[PDB]
């Protein structure tokens, strides 16, 4: 203008959205129990 | 290592530097301790690693 102010207007940039933040529960797999050697006792079979 | 650490346990007759090497071994393991519970590892990332 004649007071140095300008015209046109000025651009309004978008400012970024508020990101979702995530998480995840990574899972793990150990091995299963494996049997033992058996052994035979001396009593009968209700006692064992 | 893990065994040694656990050769200067069980003893309670040790040297200061036996007690002082067991506290190191046992402040790296508190420091490991919260290295992993503060980043958050559930070990499947951790182990492989």
């Amino acid at each position: 203008t004649i007071d140095g102010q300008p015209l046109s207007l000025s651009l309004y940039a978008t400012p970024a959205d508020p990101s979702m933040l995530l998480s995840a529960a990574i899972t793990a797999s150990q091995g299963g129990g494996d049997l033992p050697h058996a052994v035979m006792p001396m009593y009968r079979f209700p006692v064992i | 290592t893990f065994d040694d650490f656990m050769i200067i346990a069980a003893n309670r007759d040790r040297s200061e530097n036996e007690t002082s090497n067991m506290v190191a071994f046992c402040q790296v393991l508190g420091q490991l301790s919260l290295i992993v519970r503060n980043i958050g590892l559930s070990e499947n990332e951790l182990t492989l690693l």
